[PDB]
């Protein structure tokens, strides 16, 4: 019934030294049934990355919207759109349907190519901006995903360390949540270079 | 209407080791978004070396402890002063929960101490008396938090040895008392700053052979 | 299950160094009439506890009772009912805490929230709240009602821990206890200015006051107060 | 969770999971759904803990009572039967308890169903719990009476395996019994993370699973 | 949330705490509840967090663009006025409670505004689920010709006994001050008095710890030439 | 709430408590329930604060243009206004408006404005929650023609009654006089008028 | 309506879907077809409410076919399934939505390879070797997580599929009067006409 | 309904309306609503009639049977009775009753119990729905130590404004004068309160 | 459960009743035996609320072998079936009634007669010549009333409730997984194995 919990999922974003990461489970559910282990729920607008959690439907109709709008931006600025600016139009977006909203839990990273600085966003369902320094949290497992960042999570983590710290955040939350799992996927993010890395966990 | 149950927040943490066991719990009591006190205990001391905290509905909770305190005083009485091993109180208490199945004691529960080898124990409860001993268990408003946490660095899950890429996992090597006493700190700690029920201070109480310690530090307060 | 009729709005108390205070307005209301202006909502047992009552009054004048005749029965057979076998904060407490949660557990509470507020044998404060749900707990500071969200707040700006108690003084004290009766009469609408205080210090016993009124008040600035945003007249 | 029982020409099969879930967040990793009633006798769980304990607890007691005035031991069917008239007097008063009474005795094996409603089945294969479909699946196309003690210890193995995969409400580990003539044999408590690489690997199955 | 807005001789001040909740999660630690209509003209917001700043942000762009239009400095009574008729328009569906404070031509202004649109004025004024707690302060320590630096103090000690005593809010204090004939001084994290001790131990792990199968390089650049 | 307008030889006279509650917590002790929509065409408000300064402030602008073509309206012609707004818009509102104002040729009228959109043209008029309490003492403390000094005590007193009693109801007497001599605003704090 | 299942091999589609229509307590037909060819190599079955199946079939199959005399081009089944779930995507916030799930299996003749969609009526896409829709996953995908490779034949898939309905037939307590098979391949689309 | 019981130098008064409705319908116009629990112990009704008839009783059968045995009932332990079976039976009931009695060595004395069932003893008191519309005025009008003829007209007045303002009120108000002297009965007629 | 028929010939009682027993969405067992021999003359066969059908059955059964062993003499199906109605009666006004319906098949000794009674779980009672429970009637009485005659064999019956199991496989939704089937004669009780 709750439509932010009937496919279920997490994302998480941790920002490091000169460098950002963002991990997502990969399951699709009918609330009980498992139906896909290849839904990714991160994707990527030039350099800017996009997590979006909560009814499937709407991440997808999100991510077509969002290469719709930044393809259009590129277009007439003649310029890949930046962090901080498409966090600005991720909440214009949202808030534009205040009282009929997706019902979705987005999540911004990436790095200002210009000033070289690290960046991430969370928002809620009608775009209310989350900047934080240290880490942000979304999905179904949010609560685990709290508990793990707040106590393993330490500032200027080089990228191959900040990698172990973001994947067992992600790992133990989705082993407690019955709607995340089957799967997951870690983007280790920096000025310019991007490795994307696919987690063994346990398939239950 | 009348609603004949409340929810007075708190959270508690129990981790049982080699030859010892913790039971720690924060000492904040609420209702809704006020603070009733900043120092109410809620981890006791229930005798022969075995301690307790009844979570949830500070009114049920109260009266649980209570009682259960009065089943191993009349326990001495009609058995000899025989020790009550903490398997028979875990079974005991069941009976003491599912008493009252069609009217709950509204509080997730947990005991401590050692069995009758010496080694550590931890027992679980839900509010209508199922119960099973484990190794690890976080109770309460931030459970969720504080879980995950304890299965990847007190059972080591998703933890695997550097060089071999998955195929052999991190021993489970054991925890020292001085080891687990900085993961309920970093547990409580962690809980405090997201969520708004724990808070104030933490009490532990430590369960050895020798008898039973107490140890408390201060959290945040706001 | 009922519903409270008659009802009288916060009891506050905090403890001191040497003792403990508690007080309570003397309104007794019929929802959003200000029916009954004479109420006492703090009732002394012995000379070493006072008991502070909101919610409910026909409750309130149960437990009264109740009281009244537990003080009766310790008498009986008792040639240490006036010293060492008198009641004591502790066991009229304990009394009371059982009788909400058993009735709490028929489904038909005595709608109140109670202080118990007095000082031991052995000087030790006593300082317990209770409630309809039979909920129990123990702080340097207390408050029912409304008394809870702003009178806490101020109470435990002298007494933020333990540790505060023993730097505390009566006077500093029945300051702050005072002070926050004036702030519920500005901003509790079910309030009234005349109120009881009571003081129990193990030196110098039970002090009882009776028609306490709110005073030094400011009002003065609401003259300058005019419309909602846009009228200068 | 799932939970599966099967006779076969060596006995009685017995798997279950060890999930438990409240709400969408996983309580427990490793709940033990059976219970040993006696060297002889087993009981599945499944729907609410506590009922699920009390009353099997319950059941071992009125079981061990009726050894010591008879001087023998209860047969499958009647300690089912007792279990049922448990249930039937809590008659529409919320119990939630789904188990599977697996033992043997005179007749040989003995397999019963029993529920909250008090429904009491007799057969030879049953599989309760939120996951019971998946599990079917595989039981139906593979079960044989002519079956091998090590296929069969498989077999259930397996099937709980697939619902433990499917089913977002089982999962955890897989605890295995073995009923025969000289009473039941554990046979261990098997992880399903680790077991469902092995099982992809060694079987070919889950190709749709990358690893 | 607690907010607040103290009056003092030359003008006003405007004070919150910085903790957003979800339930009983902590979603944000060191929120912004302050915000600029204009450079003069600062709000503070509870309530809906989206709806107190999209509701700032439209209010404050209109105000730009009608101070373009006059060649004048806004006023605070136009973005009083603003708010209450769109937030009455909306009947309380966009929860934002705002208190309204700012310097303009005509002088210093104090306001608070609720989500259905009603208006009030005073020299001092509390909102949000910690209101009551600062209110408590406010209304003992408050007093008619405050200076610039007692009022500082009395706004941050009213948000203070919100952060300690309602679970609603938490972590640090902002303040905004708008002085007569001054540019607005807006203080981001006046008070810390809620900073994390350091932790027992360190939860680094060693390199290789995490189980992986796969690794890739993301193409992020441009389709390349030649 | 607690609101009067009683009309007297010279003119006529607004009177109002100053609490605002949301539940048992007052929101506001100093509210401003006398609010001017023209220069002697004033209103007491209670109900919705919301309801009711949007509906003033519509008020206001009406009569501001009015005045603009016409001249100065009358008091009729304003409460007639108030009454359009609440009666066509009743299902949407919670305003409970007293009209009160002063001309040259008709002198003091007070016109009420309940619920449901209905207009009453009185002597006196009282209104809010703690109207109920004062409905015996006025009916029987009212008289035609009194002087300032005689309605301000009557005033006075019977707003302190339904501050009395009225939990809804507190603070200071706000009151406001109109006649030819011009515009007076009056204020009575709980020390003067609870001793009454 | 109630079962639809699909299945993706190594050089076809396989769709199965149940013949049943049922009104009120009475079964009206037991040789229902519940599937409409929106190109020669694309087939989408359907299940959902009552009378907004086959309109909404009726409605794709029409835009499609105007798309194909338009561009005397065939969509590729990607970008079928796209403008599908757009649809329902647009549906499910409308004043009635249309309550229907579809899976479209179609032969890409450009990249030569068959592909499964599963679309349900809030307008959620997923591509998949097999799949189905409401109840019928439950009792089916074990047997298919166990049984299922790429590599399959035709005919393998076939007596997959029929292990699939002999599970459904078995467990489920609803008659559903067997199922009406088809094949999509390079081909083109055919039913088999003995199941 | 409006009802009242006021003390005074000689002893207390007790005053009552006549009006009992169902609905809008008045059902009985010249209803009795001072009831006798004992020969100076008397009652004003307020709610439910069936309520209050039953327990007064029940009431006045407790008071013969401790006259049998004990001799003369004070009116405070009459009122213990009347609140016994009201907060007793509180889930059941809707009573509000003012007892009023006469002693020779406590004098008049008034006892009020609202719909919770608790006591207050008070020098005068006021109850029913129409009790509403004239606190204002008897708190006004009140004094201590008044005459016979002042009480009466004390209670005229106030239960005249009450029966104006309150549909649930009417008829004629009826008193029942508690003294040494004996047990007076009074009645007073629309066009005799009216006109006040 | 579902599925009860029943139908009284010239010489004996044949009562049909389905195989199923569902839970949840899951059928548990197509082997259940919905029925209770309570004297050797006499059978019933039930259906209603899972668990209350057989215990109540249960219960009826111990009464009349108690009554059996007491006068060491067998109850005629008309005595039966008035105690079991009257239990139903006592049971509608209990606190928690018994949700059960039941046919009684019995042949009467004495008069050398078959005897099919019907009662619902409210303590109606008829007898009849064919009855059935739930919606078994909707499908199957058109049928039973075209072609029974009183003087059937034992063989036509079947052969008529062959038919009606038919047309109830074909048009009801619910697979009922088949039925057994039990005659009741002047010999007593026996099963058909095959059907
Ligand atoms: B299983 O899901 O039936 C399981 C079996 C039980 C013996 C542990 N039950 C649970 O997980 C239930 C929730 C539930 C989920 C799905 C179907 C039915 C029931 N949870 C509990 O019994 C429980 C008890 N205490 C704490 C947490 N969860
Ligand atoms: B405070 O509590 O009023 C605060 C002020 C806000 C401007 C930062 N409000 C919140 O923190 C609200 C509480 C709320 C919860 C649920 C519905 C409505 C309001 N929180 C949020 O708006 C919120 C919640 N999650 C993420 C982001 N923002
Ligand atoms: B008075 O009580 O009618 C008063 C008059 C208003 C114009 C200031 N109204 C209120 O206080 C209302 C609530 C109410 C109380 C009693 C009767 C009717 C209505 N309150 C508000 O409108 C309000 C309260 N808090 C915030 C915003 N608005
Ligand atoms: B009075 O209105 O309270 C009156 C007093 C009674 C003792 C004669 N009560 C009634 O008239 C009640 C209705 C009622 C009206 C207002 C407040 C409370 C109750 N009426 C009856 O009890 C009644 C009416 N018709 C027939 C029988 N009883
Ligand atoms: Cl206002
Ligand atoms: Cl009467
Ligand atoms: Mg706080
Ligand atoms: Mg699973
Ligand atoms: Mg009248
Ligand atoms: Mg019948």
């Amino acid at each position: 019934s709750d439509p932010s919990s009937i496919n279920g999922g997490i994302v998480v974003a941790m920002t490091g030294k000169d460098c950002v990461a963002i991990a997502c489970d990969l399951r699709l559910g009918s609330q009980s049934l498992g139906v896909s282990n290849k839904f990714e729920k991160i994707f990527h607008y030039g350099h800017v990355f996009l997590g979006i959690t909560g009814l499937a439907t709407d991440v997808t109709t999100l991510n077509e919207m969002f290469r719709y709008k930044t393809n259009l931006y590129k277009l007439k600025e003649e310029r890949a759109i930046e962090p901080e600016t498409f966090t600005q139009l991720v909440s214009s977006s949202l808030y534009e349907r205040r009282f009929g909203p997706y019902f979705v839990g987005p999540v911004v990273a990436g790095i200002n190519s210009k000033s070289g600085k690290p960046f991430i966003a969370g928002f809620d369902l009608i775009g209310c901006i989350d900047e934080a320094k240290d880490f942000i949290v979304s999905g179904t497992a949010s609560d685990q995903l709290f508990g793990m960042c707040e106590s393993l999570y330490e500032p200027n983590l080089e990228p191959e360390d900040l990698f172990e710290t973001i994947s067992q955040a992600l790992l133990n939350a989705a082993d407690r949540d019955a709607l995340s799992g089957w799967g997951a996927v870690v983007y280790i993010i920096k000025k310019d270079e991007v490795v994307k890395r696919y987690l063994k966990m346990r398939q239950d | 209407q009348f609603n004949p149950y409340g929810d007075n927040g708190g959270t508690i943490l129990g981790i049982a080791g080699e030859d010892f066991a913790v039971l720690a719990g924060d000492t904040r009591n609420i209702t809704d978004y006020s603070i009733n006190s900043r120092y109410e205990p809620k981890v006791f001391d229930c005798g022969d070396n075995i301690v307790m905290s009844a979570n949830g509905f500070a009114a049920d909770g109260d009266a649980l402890v209570k009682r259960f305190k009065n089943s191993v005083k009349w326990y001495h009485f009609d058995h000899n002063d025989k020790k009550l091993s903490i398997n028979s109180a875990a079974r005991n208490i069941q009976h003491l929960l599912y008493s009252r199945r069609f009217f709950p004691y509204y509080v997730y529960n947990i005991i401590a101490g050692l069995d009758e080898d010496g080694k550590g124990a931890v027992y679980s409860f839900d509010p209508v008396g199922s119960y099973q001993r484990e190794q690890c268990r976080a109770g309460g408003a931030a459970a969720s938090l504080i879980m995950p946490f304890l299965d990847n660095q007190v059972n080591f899950k998703n933890q695997y040895e550097p060089g071999t890429n998955g195929k052999v996992k991190k021993p489970l090597k054991y925890l020292s008392v001085e080891e687990v006493i900085k993961l309920v700190r970093d547990s409580f700690t962690s809980a405090t700053e997201r969520h708004i029920q724990v808070g104030d201070g933490l009490e532990i109480l430590i369960v050895t052979k020798d008898g039973v310690r107490k140890e408390f530090y201060e959290l945040k307060r706001d | 299950t009922q519903q409270p009729i008659v009802t009288g709005t916060s009891v506050i108390s905090m403890k001191y160094d040497n003792g403990v205070i508690i007080a309570a307005d003397n309104l007794g209301s019929y929802g959003s009439l200000l029916r009954f202006n004479g109420v006492e909502r703090l009732i002394p047992v012995g000379d070493n506890t006072v008991v502070g009552i909101s919610g409910d009054i026909s409750d309130m004048q149960h437990i009264e009772r109740l009281l009244k005749d537990l003080v009766t029965e310790n008498a009986y057979d008792n040639p240490l009912a006036d010293a060492e076998e008198a009641l004591e904060p502790s066991y009229i407490f304990e009394y009371l805490a059982t009788v909400m949660y058993q009735r709490r557990s028929k489904m038909n509470p005595l709608w109140n929230a109670i202080i118990v507020a007095g000082v031991q044998s052995n000087g030790d404060q006593f300082l317990r709240y209770v409630n309809l749900l039979g909920v129990t707990y123990s702080s340097p500071t207390l408050a029912t009602g409304f008394g809870a969200h702003m009178a806490n707040p101020l109470l435990r700006k002298v007494v933020d821990r333990e540790s505060d108690i023993p730097k505390t003084t009566v006077q500093v004290a029945e300051e702050a206890i005072v002070n926050a009766m004036r702030v519920l009469y500005y901003r509790d609408a079910r309030s009234s200015r005349n109120f009881s205080l009571a003081i129990i210090d193990k030196n110098t016993g039970l002090t009882f006051k009776k028609n306490l009124q709110v005073e030094n008040m400011k009002w003065d600035f609401a003259k300058d107060i005019k419309g909602y945003g846009t009228q200068k007249i | 969770t799932t939970t599966l029982a099967f006779k076969f020409q060596h006995g009685v099969i017995v798997a279950v999971d060890s999930r438990a879930t409240a709400g969408s967040y996983i309580s427990s990793l490793r709940m033990n759904k059976v219970i040993e009633i006696n060297p002889y006798l087993l009981g599945t769980m499944s729907g609410c803990a506590a009922d699920c304990q009390y009353w099997e607890r319950l059941l071992a007691k009125e079981c061990r009572l009726y050894y010591l005035r008879n001087g023998e031991r209860i047969s499958v069917s009647a300690a089912s039967k007792l279990l049922s008239n448990m249930m039937l007097q809590y008659r529409g008063m919320g119990l939630s308890m789904g188990s599977m009474i697996c033992g043997w005795d005179k007749k040989g094996p003995g397999l019963y169903y029993v529920d909250d409603n008090g429904t009491r089945l007799s057969g030879q294969m049953f599989s309760t719990g939120s996951g019971n479909t998946y599990a079917y699946g595989v039981l139906d196309s593979n079960y044989k009476w002519d079956l091998s003690v090590e296929d069969a210890l498989y077999l259930g193995k397996r099937s709980i395996l697939a619902a433990a995969h499917r089913d977002a409400y089982s999962g955890g580990s897989v605890n295995l019994y073995h009923v025969t003539e000289d009473g039941w044999i554990y046979h261990g408590n098997h992880d399903v993370g680790e077991l469902f690489w092995k099982v992809k690997e060694e079987e070919g199955s889950f190709n749709n699973v990358i690893g | 949330t607690t907010i607040v807005g103290v009056k003092f001789n030359n003008g006003v001040v405007i004070a919150a705490d910085t903790r957003s909740t979800q339930g009983p999660i902590v979603a944000d630690k060191n929120c912004a509840k302050l915000h600029r209509i204009s450079p003069k003209i600062w709000c503070a917001g509870a309530g809906t967090a989206a709806d107190t700043e999209a509701v700032t942000q439209l209010i404050g762009s209109n105000i730009e663009l009608h101070s373009l239009y006059t060649s004048r400095e806004p006023r605070v009574v136009s973005a009083l006025q603003m708010l209450k008729q769109h937030l009455f328009k909306y009947q309380g569906h966009i929860g934002a409670y705002l208190i309204v404070a700012g310097v303009d031509p005509t002088g210093s202004h104090l306001f608070s505004i609720h989500a259905h649109g009603s208006t009030d004025v005073g020299y001092y004024l509390s909102l949000g689920s910690g209101s009551l707690a600062a209110m408590a302060v406010l209304e003992s320590h408050w007093k008619q010709d405050l200076t610039k630096e007692e009022a500082i103090k009395l706004a941050s000690d009213a948000i203070q006994a919100g952060i300690w005593n309602d679970l609603g809010s938490g972590s640090n204090v902002d303040v905004c001050v708008m002085e007569i004939g001054k540019d607005a001084e807006y203080l981001r994290n006046y008070l810390t008095p809620n900073v994390r001790e350091e932790k027992q131990k360190s939860y680094k792990f060693p390199r290789g710890t995490t189980a992986v199968l796969k690794e890739s390089i993301v193409n992020i650049c441009d389709i390349q030439e030649e | 709430t607690s609101i009067m307008a009683v009309t007297f030889k010279d003119g006529v006279i607004l009177g109002a408590d100053s609490r605002t509650t949301t539940g048992a917590y007052i929101a506001n002790r100093v509210t401003d329930k006398l609010t001017r929509v023209h220069d002697k065409i004033w209103c007491c408000r209670s109900g919705s604060a919301a309801d009711t300064q949007a509906i003033a402030d519509i008020v206001q602008y009406h009569l501001e243009l009015y005045t603009s073509q016409y001249g100065t309206p009358s008091t009729e012609t304003a409460a007639s206004v108030f009454k359009e707004l609440c009666y066509e818009n009743k299902d949407n509102l919670t305003a409970g408006i007293i009209v009160a104002g002063y001309d040259d040729k008709n002198k003091g009228e007070v016109y009420t404005i309940p619920l449901g959109g209905s207009v009453h043209k009185l002597p006196y008029a009282i209104a809010g929650s703690g109207s109920t309490f004062i409905y015996g003492y006025c009916d029987k403390n009212f008289r035609e023609n009194m002087s300032k000094e005689e309605t301000v005590d009557f005033i006075k007193h019977s707003l302190s009654q339904a501050i009395k009693w009225d939990g809804s109801s507190g603070g200071v007497i706000r009151m406001v006089v109109l006649t030819a001599a011009g515009v007076e605003r009056l204020i009575f704090y709980p020390d003067e008028y609870e001793q009454l | 309506m109630d079962i639809i299942l699909g299945i993706r091999v190594q050089d076809s589609v396989i769709l199965a879907s149940s013949k049943a229509v049922t009104r009120g307590i009475s079964v009206l037909k037991d040789s229902d077809d519940k599937t409409r060819q929106l190109s020669p190599h694309t087939l989408m079955s359907f299940a959902g409410e009552a009378g907004d199946t086959v309109q909404f079939a009726e409605y794709i199959q029409a835009n499609i076919q105007l798309y194909s005399i338009r561009e005397d081009y065939e969509l590729s089944p990607q970008a079928v399934s796209s403008f599908v779930r757009q649809e329902l995507a647009k549906s499910i916030r409308s004043r009635r939505p249309y309550q229907v799930n579809v899976l479209i299996g179609g032969y890409d003749k450009k990249k030569n390879k068959p592909e499964l969609y599963q679309i349900d009526y809030l307008g959620t896409k997923v591509e998949l070797p097999y799949g189905a829709h409401g109840y019928s996953g439950f009792y089916t995908f074990s047997l298919l997580d166990h049984h299922y490779r790429p590599d399959m034949t035709t005919e393998e898939g076939l007596d997959l599929l029929k292990l699939c309905v002999q599970e459904l037939e078995k467990r489920m307590p609803m008659d559903f009067k067997g199922v009406i098979v088809k094949i999509v391949d390079k081909d083109g689309i055919r039913q088999v006409d003995d199941f």
